[PDB]
């Protein structure tokens, strides 16, 4: 994204959660920020336009500011209903423009204690390799809140091409689990020294690395 | 062929038929304004230098600031002969109240005919209370036009526009007192400069104090698209 | 051009009577008809535009109607200000035309003149000519006749008369007739009379003077 | 609110011509829909011609090739000139605005607003003479009241004004339409009835003013022996 | 009440084209413009482009490589986005939203689901995710490249239940599915204890048992 949002934030009901959004001099620095709330399976709803104005029909607790190159939305009196995806948007006059979105920020009303996840990375099976294919399996489990971000890295350098990631699912039968599979030719597997699964949960990253 | 006094034939083009013009004119104080609809280079401009002495140059404004917002204009009972005038937000205006063609500005001049309020083209000269003009607008490029001007039933020019810029309010291009206060962000009608309004056949009627402004072939861009048009400047 | 004719050509009515006047044109004029009122000694003032619209200020008792070739200006409760002549005007050709007019006067009870005779002045006499004046004062109706008899020889020519417009308060007329002779002719005769016949008079009234005394 | 002021009264010998002016003011245009109407003394209104702010003219056929109308936008003055003058043309000549003033239903309506004050054009081979004034002396006076007056004879042209006791006396005053004597000169009389019990005490003075000749007369009116 | 409602959801083969509708009601249609924003399942929001209802100006997201053309119908108060040459990452919910200079992109339709799959039914391939080298190890099974869902997994025919975590699956580039199942074992038992996962995919009548052994 051209606008960069933290992927998560979380708070206990009645708290005031903020959200960050940062840009360039050709969007936030000079144009209108907007904020949207998307429940899963819902169209996003406009929350804030022209930097601070709530359209008719938005609770006063949703406030949005801006300064320099970054804007912020606030949610005072955090209720269970606020749990959703929040996008910051903006006009943009550079070549990235004319309209730009943010990555999004899932916010969690903390209905449970925060928990770090466990990951195991599998290297591709000799059987699969023998069939001219390759797939590393990264399995993540037992985290709260239910939002992670998986960065695949080959031999210190990222990859992103060829990686796929399930959406986290709160049916660990307690908390949230997720998986991410990275696909390769057998050539580039045996080539590089090491491939590694890098998973960040709430400003924290555990990482496993495998090699042939 | 009968009743020789109608010759409002001076390129008020764009209207499917002439019966699309709203023509409710009164001249109740008998000053000659209504005759200006038909006789175009006869304006008595002897009162004008006083009228536009009242308006104040862009030089009264200050560089700095930076956070341009928007605000709804006042729409004071002042005639909008001055550029700085902050129009009222464009709306649904009854044809019962207007006299002669209605022009909006993309910036390029365009003509609005009378419609059903639902929006269906009406051809009743603007008599029935079902005849109105729908002027609700958003600034181009996405929107339709920046603003509109027309004439009162009783000889008053009326103005209708998109919210001017804040920071201090600028409804045209005043780029000297802020580099993003362009027309495309703040333009709310035919004034594209504190010294320049767009030209159209009824400018001299609606803006008669601009009698001696010079007319230039110009070029403007709203979001990169190119409008060639003509403007009158002092 | 385009003829207009109004009817009646003149009309008398009491305060209150409802009054209607008509215009008619030789071709169809749509509703392009104007009505003006002219009071004595002033230019006309417009009253009705577009067949039936009263100019601002003009009282409610006035009312136009018509379309085509037939128009009717009508006042209901005639009042002490509407005393005047009324012209209609077509405004459908660029050659404007007028109806010949309709004068509107006030009906009043019959009232008989007061006759006065005025012998020439010695001052005028000492020039070539002499002038004898008969005066008929405050009569209604307007139609009166005045006869000059010199030595019981009635005259013809040698006399001019003129009448006033109807009178503001009592609604009467007044006439002045002037028999003008040379001084030579005037010293010759002696008994100058002025005979006045009017509807208010059961029998003609004569006023006279002899050149002595 | 436009305003039309017309030129002065004029006296013309038959065969010449007169040009009348109409200065407009107080309006939005430089030139207006100016129209001209005349009205012979005690006649109706005869429309003559008109001119638009473009200065395109239009004349009634009764007066064609006779009358021409011009404007001068410099002074916002429009001019009506009538040639080959004959006594039949003696009249009050009017300018007025035939302004387009109300539009509706697709049609737009002119009519006459600002009438000018009119100017009188007397056309006659006569020549401007002031009036001789003579008393109309009261005699013997029933009805309780007495008639008296004074006689304004042999003047040209019209008009002449008469008051009594310098305006202090107005009731019962009648001043008759002048008549046009065979001599080409005008003449009229003006009378007032007063209570006879005032003859010889109340003083009566008719003030006659003929501004065409700048002539003023104040004649005392007394009863004779 | 300003409403946008969109045409229903349709399935399209790769390389085909699609055209999604959108009906405006509750404002003057020509007053504002119309924007399109697609969302791939699980991802952020993608601005596709802009049209002016009144004058027809367009701006298109440049990574769509002149594939998308946007059109309005002033009569119908309807906007049309058409996408050509559909590829499997065009699978997305396509939204319809109003746009103006100040309120930006303010009001959104419900969305249209567009899935571009040419995917048959197909039985999975099963691969052993073997345990590698402090006394609790982990092994499992890779069920890879199947469709439709679901695919069931067990271990030792249900004899082995604890420590097992069969993960929700993934829909891949090709529209096929893949999940893995994973058991948590004590290191001590390896070589001793046998581990076979039992996958069955009833749509393709595919049962496969795969013994997981340390290499
Ligand atoms: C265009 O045409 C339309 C119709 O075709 C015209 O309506 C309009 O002209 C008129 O413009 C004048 C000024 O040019 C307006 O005059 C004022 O009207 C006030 C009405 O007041 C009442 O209603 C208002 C709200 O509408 C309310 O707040 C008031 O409390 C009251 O109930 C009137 O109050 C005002 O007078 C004040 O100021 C005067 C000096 O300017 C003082 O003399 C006066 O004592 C008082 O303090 C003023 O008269 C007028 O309303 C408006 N309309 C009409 C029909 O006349 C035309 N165009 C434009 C540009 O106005
Ligand atoms: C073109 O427009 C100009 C400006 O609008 C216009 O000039 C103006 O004309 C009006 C009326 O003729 C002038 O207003 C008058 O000003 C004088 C100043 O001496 C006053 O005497 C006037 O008072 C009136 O009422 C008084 C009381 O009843 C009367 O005694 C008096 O006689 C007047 O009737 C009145 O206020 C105005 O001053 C000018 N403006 C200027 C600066 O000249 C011009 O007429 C227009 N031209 C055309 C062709 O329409
Ligand atoms: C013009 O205005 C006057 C009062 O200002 C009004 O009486 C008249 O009806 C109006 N015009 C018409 C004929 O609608
Ligand atoms: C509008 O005017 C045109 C041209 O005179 C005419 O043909 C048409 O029928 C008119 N329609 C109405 C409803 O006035
Ligand atoms: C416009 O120019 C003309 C011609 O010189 C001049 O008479 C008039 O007063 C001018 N009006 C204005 C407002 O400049
Ligand atoms: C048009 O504008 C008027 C006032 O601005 C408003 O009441 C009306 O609802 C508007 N129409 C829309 C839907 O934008």
């Amino acid at each position: 994204s051209v606008l960069t949002q933290p992927p998560s934030a979380s708070g206990t009901p009645g708290q005031r959660v903020t959200i960050s959004c940062s840009g360039s001099s050709s969007n936030i620095g000079s144009n209108y920020v907007y904020w949207y709330q998307q429940f899963p399976g819902t169209a996003p709803k406009l929350l804030i336009y022209g930097n601070n104005q709530r359209p008719s029909g938005v609770p006063d607790r949703f406030s949005g500011s801006k300064s320099g190159t970054s804007a912020s939305l606030a949610i005072s009196g955090l209720r269970s209903e606020d749990e959703a995806d929040y996008y910051c948007a903006a006009w943009d006059d550079s070549l990235s423009g004319p309209w730009v979105f943010g990555g999004g920020t899932q916010v969690t009303v903390l209905g449970q204690p925060k928990a770090a996840p466990s990951v195991t990375l599998f290297p591709p099976s000799s059987e699969e390799l023998q069939a001219n294919k390759a797939t590393l399996v990264c399995l993540i489990s037992d985290f709260y809140p239910g939002a992670v971000t998986v960065a695949w890295k080959a031999d210190s350098s990222p990859v992103k091409a060829g990686v796929e990631t399930t959406t986290p699912s709160k049916q660990s039968n307690n908390k949230y689990a997720a998986s991410s599979y990275l696909s390769l030719t057998p050539e580039q597997w045996k080539s590089h020294r090491s491939y590694s699964c890098q998973v960040t949960h709430e400003g924290s990253t555990v990482e496993k690395t495998v090699a042939p | 062929p009968g009743a020789k006094q109608n010759i409002q034939l001076i390129n008020t083009n764009g209207s499917w038929h002439l019966n699309r013009t709203a023509l409710n004119c009164n001249d109740s104080l008998n000053t000659g304004w209504l005759a200006g609809l038909f006789y175009h280079h006869k304006f008595n401009s002897s009162g004008c230098p006083e009228r536009m002495a009242s308006c104040r140059p862009l030089t009264d404004f200050d560089q700095g600031w930076g956070p341009i917002s928007h605000a709804n204009g006042s729409g004071p009972d002042q005639r909008p002969y001055c550029w700085h005038y902050p129009p009222r937000p464009c709306g649904i205006v009854p044809a019962k109240t207007v006299c002669g063609p209605v022009y909006c500005f993309t910036p390029s001049p365009v003509v609005v005919g009378t419609t059903d309020r639902a929006g269906a083209p009406a051809y009743n000269w603007g008599e029935n209370d079902t005849d109105v003009f729908v002027l609700n607008n958003t600034r181009p490029p996405l929107g339709n036009w920046f603003g509109c001007t027309w004439m009162n039933s009783t000889g008053f020019t009326k103005a209708c526009g998109a919210p001017p810029c804040a920071i201090l309010y600028c409804p045209t291009d005043c780029f000297r007192k802020h580099p993003e206060a362009t027309y495309s962000r703040c333009g709310s009608g035919p004034w594209i400069t504190p010294r320049c309004l767009v030209d159209y056949p009824y400018r001299l009627w609606h803006y008669p104090c601009t009698i001696n402004y010079t007319v230039f072939k110009i070029r403007m861009y709203v979001g990169g698209v190119e409008h060639r048009l003509e403007a009158a400047c002092n | 051009d385009i003829q207009m004719t109004q009817s009646p050509s003149s009309l008398s009515a009491s305060v209150g009577d409802r009054v209607t006047i008509t215009c008619r044109a030789g071709q169809n004029i749509n509703n392009y008809l104007n009505w003006y009122q002219q009071k004595p000694g002033k230019a006309p003032k417009v009253l009705i535009y577009a067949a039936s619209n009263l100019q601002s200020g003009v009282p409610s008792r006035f009312s136009g109607s018509g379309s085509g070739t037939d128009f009717t200006l009508t006042i209901s409760s005639l009042q002490p200000e509407d005393f005047a002549t009324y012209y209609c005007q077509q405004s459908h050709s660029t050659v404007r035309t007028f109806g010949q007019g309709t004068k509107v006067e006030i009906k009043r009870t019959v009232a008989a003149p007061s006759v006065f005779i005025f012998p020439p002045s010695d001052e005028q006499l000492k020039s070539g000519t002499a002038s004898v004046v008969c005066l008929l004062n405050n009569f209604y109706p307007r139609e009166a006749k005045v006869q000059w008899k010199v030595d019981n020889a009635l005259q013809s020519g040698n006399s001019q008369e003129s009448v006033t417009e109807q009178d503001s308060k009592d609604s009467t007329y007044s006439l002045s007739s002037t028999l003008t002779l040379s001084k030579a002719d005037y010293e010759k005769h002696k008994v100058y009379a002025c005979e006045v016949t009017h509807q208010g008079l059961s029998s003609p009234v004569t006023k006279s003077f002899n050149r002595g005394e | 609110q436009v305003q039309l002021v017309q030129s002065g009264a004029e006296v013309k010998k038959p065969g010449s011509s007169v040009k009348v002016s109409c200065k407009a003011s107080g309006g939005t245009l430089n030139s207006y829909e100016i129209t001209w109407v005349r009205q012979a003394p005690g006649q109706g209104l005869e429309w003559m011609g008109g001119i638009t702010p473009i200065f395109e003219t239009t004349y009634a056929q009764k007066f064609q090739g006779r009358v021409t109308i011009t404007a001068d936008e410099s002074t916002s003055t429009t001019y009506m000139e009538l040639s080959s003058l004959r006594p039949e043309d003696t009249a009050v000549y009017y300018c007025a605005r035939d302004g387009v003033r109300y539009c509706g239903g697709g049609r737009c309506y002119n009519w006459f607003d600002p009438w000018g004050q009119g100017t009188l054009v007397t056309v006659s081979s006569a020549s401007t003479k002031g009036p001789s004034v003579f008393p109309l002396a009261p005699s013997s006076t029933s009805g309780g009241t007495a008639a008296l007056g004074c006689l304004v004879k042999d003047y040209f042209p019209e008009p002449v004004t008469v008051s009594w006791n310098s305006g202090a006396l107005t009731s019962g005053v009648h001043t008759f339409p002048a008549v046009l004597q065979s001599s080409g000169l005008y003449s009229l009389s003006s009378v007032v009835t007063v209570p006879s019990s005032s003859l010889g005490t109340q003083t009566y003075i008719c003030n006659v003013n003929h501004k065409p000749s700048n002539t003023k007369v104040d004649k005392r009116v007394e009863p004779k022996s």
